[PDB]
């Protein structure tokens, strides 16, 4: 049959014995914290008492990431329908419990930093995609650096307004200014080559992205045609991480219910051994005792208020 | 549970804490035989090319 | 018998420990006789050497 | 000894595992005679006929759950001893600087095993022992001591399986001892090739591996300033390699697979630490590429490719 442990002070052993009795448990010794190896003290169930709040972090983190809601179901018997087929009969393996979850954690960091890192320059390529043509086409001299355009959207043409009055005050009317209605306001601003710093100050201080060229794909001729192919590129790199996303949220989020429950019996594994010192002089009695392996079921259902089990 | 039944747990429990104690020792002590082999057979090489 | 087989174990695992440890010492000891036992095995070849001279 | 190993009647009698009894004794007299030190090297010579069947106790026991207490080679009070006696007749070989060397070498597939061993058991009879035989072969005593970890470390995978079993360590000090002892020689010896040296000496031989010091952020950004004297030599004849095995002979195709994995990462940490590797794609033509294992089959080819891309993009528009 299955061995089993069981934790207490010896203020209530009588009445937890008893108890104990009453659900064909057999042969119940009381031992002390010492005795049997597994449940000795020892500086390395600190470090797995961490290794499980590592697991429990990352499980969080996970959920999160996914848009999968957080999950409550709390089991470490086999009584329940998922309890006993999302915690098994058999003990903890804790080193490969911990390194499933570890991996997983890891890949998961890296795809998320990508997908962030795609979804800002897609979306900012996209957008002054429009504004480039709109301003190389207002030609034969914007697609080189002899005339000097400001191409840039803002998002107020009422603050527009106020960087014409300062323009006009301090800089006179070397300004063409020229807008269009977008989807955020096109406004352009065209000036010479020279006084090209004194405007960009203006435009910085009341915020505009205001550039001379928005776009960064620049290297074919005209500027047009690089910007679009690079935006081939974001657009299907975008979908691909998507699809890479989903892949694991099919694979993991059952999984990740299922070492949530784990978890939850590791906890209070590491407390019966006494995992550290404060547990030692809490609870200075552990009790062995046997198990039938039916009844193994009912036993972890049953916790006392202060009685928790392991099953093997 | 009764005296009968918490005894026969006692012989049961002592049984294997001996065992495991005894196979412990004996893995320590089996490489004790082999170390001082290993050890004993490089001390003696370096010495015997010095004094070749 | 409960009070009476506590005090068994307890004392078990005192021993399983002693046991160990005592294993643990003749390991240390069986380490300083290779470095004596190889002090001796040189001066035993060093006469096989002088032998070798002498019946030359 | 050396003529009952030879014989049928008794070797036969070790190969039946329809028997527990006789197998089980037979294992340990072998391994009581193995104790004494001139028997070691008779018992050697006969070694490719009781030694799957130790490998066959231990794997039995992985593949099976430790949970029975129905005799067997579980968990059970014989179970712990039939997997401990079959480990200390293999423990007793490996201590001769010979035989560890040749043994990493035969039974490669099945030493690896042992880390699997290690693992699975809450027993530290079994634990203690495959952490030790494993020490025994990495030894400096041991003969081209070098190769032996660097095939487990690569192809095995042993650094990260290492790392992860020091978390979980029980009773008995020379326990402790081992797995410390081994997490540093193997950690040392991988790192201390050049990283110009392990790059080129994958590019060459047309079989790349991924390693933990290998894609470490480091080694990257010393090698990025070796590569140059062609506007990058070195990283194009990475890309070069990469272009040729996607188009001849396909991709997700076992051999292939492994080195465009590598590739895809490999390159990625070149791309991130200076954008002027960014022109030796576009020229190459590897660029196009990168684009065409996104949708490629495999969790893999498709992950490090997307990886891959958006590095790319970064320094192209940021």
């Amino acid at each position: 049959m299955a061995l089993v442990q069981f934790y207490i002070p010896q203020e209530i052993s009588r009445d937890s014995a008893y108890t104990l009795g009453q659900l064909g448990l057999v042969q119940f010794r009381d031992l002390n914290s010492k005795v049997r190896a597994f449940q000795r003290t020892f500086v390395n169930e600190i470090r797995r008492l961490d290794n499980v709040e590592r697991q429990y972090r990352y499980f969080y983190s996970l959920l999160k990431k996914h848009d999968i809601k957080l999950y409550e179901g709390d089991t470490d018997k086999y009584l329940d329908g998922s309890g006993e087929l999302y915690v098994p009969p058999s003990g903890s393996v804790i080193d490969d419990y911990v390194r499933n979850a570890s991996y997983l954690e890891e890949r998961l960091i890296q795809m998320e930093d990508a997908t962030d890192q795609i979804e800002v320059q897609k979306n900012d390529l996209e957008q002054y995609r429009f504004i480039l043509q709109s301003g190389d086409e207002f030609i034969a001299a914007a697609i080189g650096a002899s005339v000097n355009y400001v191409t840039g959207v803002i998002a107020r043409d009422k603050v527009a307004t106020l960087e014409q009055i300062l323009w006009r005050v301090l800089r006179g009317n070397l300004f063409f200014k020229t807008v269009e209605i977008e989807q955020n306001a096109f406004i352009v601003f065209s000036h010479g080559d020279l006084i090209i710093k004194r405007i960009r100050k203006i435009a910085e201080s009341l915020d505009a992205n205001l550039y001379d060229v928005d776009s960064s794909n620049e290297g074919r001729s005209q500027q047009l045609a690089k910007v679009n192919k690079n935006l081939s590129d974001l657009y299907t790199v975008l979908k691909t991480t998507s699809t890479t996303l989903e892949s694991e949220l099919y694979a993991i989020a059952k999984e990740l219910d299922s070492w949530f429950q784990d978890v939850t019996r590791e906890k209070a594994i590491f407390e019966i051994l006494n995992k550290s010192n404060y547990d030692t002089n809490r609870k200075i009695l552990i009790a062995e005792g046997w198990i039938p392996r039916d009844e193994l079921a009912t036993l972890q259902a049953r916790l006392g208020e202060m009685i928790a089990r392991l099953g093997i | 549970l009764t005296p009968n039944q918490v005894n026969d747990e006692l012989n049961k429990m002592q049984a294997f804490i001996r065992k495991e104690a005894e196979e412990k020792a004996k893995e320590i002590q089996l490489k004790a035989d082999q170390e001082y082999e290993i050890e004993k057979t490089n001390i003696v090489r370096n010495e015997t090319n010095n004094i070749d | 018998s409960q009070k009476n087989g506590i005090a068994t174990l307890l004392q078990a695992e005192k021993e399983a420990h002693e046991i160990v440890s005592k294993a643990r010492k003749y390991r240390q000891d069986k380490l300083k006789q290779a470095k004596t036992d190889a002090a001796k095995e040189i001066d035993s070849y060093k006469i096989q050497k002088d032998k070798e001279l002498k019946e030359f | 000894v050396e003529k009952l190993l030879k014989n049928n009647n008794l070797i036969n009698i070790l190969q039946n595992i329809e028997q527990m009894d006789t197998c089980y004794v037979c294992i340990r007299l072998l391994q009581e005679l193995a104790v004494i030190p001139e028997y070691r090297d008779v018992i050697w010579l006969h070694e490719k006929k009781f030694m799957p069947t130790l490998f066959k106790i231990l794997q039995r026991a992985t593949d099976s759950q430790l949970a029975t207490r129905i005799v067997a080679t579980n968990s059970n009070h014989l179970g712990i001893q039939l997997q401990y006696h079959s480990l200390l007749l293999i423990w007793l070989l490996t201590f001769n600087p010979v035989f560890a060397n040749e043994l990493v070498q035969k039974y490669l597939s099945d030493f690896l095993d042992l880390l699997k061993l290690v693992k699975i058991t809450i027993k530290e009879k079994v634990s203690r022992l495959c952490i030790s035989i494993i020490l025994q072969c990495c030894s400096t005593r041991v003969k081209q001591h070098k190769k032996v970890i660097k095939q487990l470390l690569l192809l095995g995978n042993a650094l990260p399986t290492v790392q992860s079993l020091s978390e979980r360590k029980y009773s008995d000090e020379e326990l402790r001892q081992d797995i410390s002892n081994l997490k540093e020689i193997l950690e040392n010896e991988y790192q201390e090739l050049t990283s110009f040296d392990e790059y080129v000496a994958e590019l060459d031989s047309k079989l790349l591996c991924w390693s933990p010091p290998h894609v470490d952020n480091g080694f990257w950004s010393d090698n990025i300033d070796e590569f140059k004297k062609d506007n990058y030599k070195i990283f194009r004849q990475l890309i070069e390699l990469l272009q040729a095995k996607v188009r001849n002979g396909d991709v997700n195709a076992k051999q292939e697979k492994i080195i465009i994995q590598v590739a895809l990462n490999d390159i990625t940490h070149v791309v991130e630490l200076l954008p002027e590797s960014i022109d030796v794609l576009d020229k190459t033509g590897g660029k196009a590429d990168i684009m065409e294992l996104l949708n490629h089959s495999d969790s893999r080819v498709k992950y490090e490719a997307l990886k891959a891309t958006q590095a790319i993009i970064g320094y192209t528009f940021k």
